């Protein structure tokens, strides 16, 4: 997860890990992510197991 | 053993209910104890709410929750309350608690000044005061 | 925690391990404990 998309040590090789045919995140994809386990569906999924 | 004089008992009706009441009872009688304990407990595992609870605190909103396998359950019991009405020959279904469906997570009663005089609270509520 | 290999794990690390870890199993005891005082059996809270 590329930090606040300013120069890191992580992130200048983000680029050169995408290569491989793999995915890096921002900040607001990675909290897309995160909120979509609070969808109604998957809230319910919890309860089960 | 010797006869009472002649005995008539009257039960009162709804308007009388006051918070707390039947309480100190509660307390001091097994016989009264076991009426409102079955009672609660009823409605605790079918509905989610204390009848105990409303006729003590009074509160102005009680929010039941339809949570984990536990809360699906008690949702059903809210949604299978039904009027069951006999036109042309076949029976119809109509539906006490419109907003409650398969994707409730809560309903909330409401009343303004207490719980315990909306009348689906009172009567039971009185009824026990009674019975106990 | 970074340049803190096996043998250079001291108080930083025992701290953040008790942010990271023991602090979140008391955390969630804590909201279990509330709720079941409460007789709160139908509204778990979901952790991320």
């Amino acid at each position: 997860t590329r930090g606040t998309g300013l120069m890191s040590a992580n992130n200048i090789i983000a680029e050169g890990i995408e290569k491989m045919g793999v995915r890096t995140f921002s900040q607001k994809e990675m909290a897309f992510n995160l909120l979509g386990l609070l969808t109604p569906e998957v809230v319910e999924l919890c309860q089960k197991s | 053993e010797i006869e009472q004089p002649v005995t008539t008992f009257v039960f009162t009706g709804q308007g009388s209910q006051e918070q707390g009441m039947g309480m100190d009872l509660y307390k001091t009688s097994k016989a009264a104890q076991d009426v409102w304990n079955r009672a609660d407990n009823h409605f605790k595992d079918t509905y989610g709410f204390s009848i105990l609870d409303i006729v003590i605190n009074n509160p102005v909103n009680l929010t039941i929750h339809f949570g984990g396998e536990k809360g699906k359950r008690i949702r059903e019991n809210y949604s299978a309350m039904i009027f069951e009405t006999i036109v042309d020959g076949k029976l119809k279904t109509e539906k006490i608690f419109k907003e409650i469906n398969e994707h409730s997570t809560s309903y909330t009663f409401r009343s303004e000044k207490g719980l315990l005089s909306a009348t689906q609270f009172t009567q039971p509520a009185l009824t026990l005061m009674e019975k106990a | 925690e970074q340049g803190i290999e096996l043998e250079h794990i001291d108080s930083k690390s025992e701290f953040a391990h008790r942010i990271m870890l023991t602090n979140i199993l008391r955390m969630m005891g804590c909201v279990k404990k509330q709720k079941s005082a409460r007789g709160i059996e139908t509204r778990p809270a979901q952790v991320i």
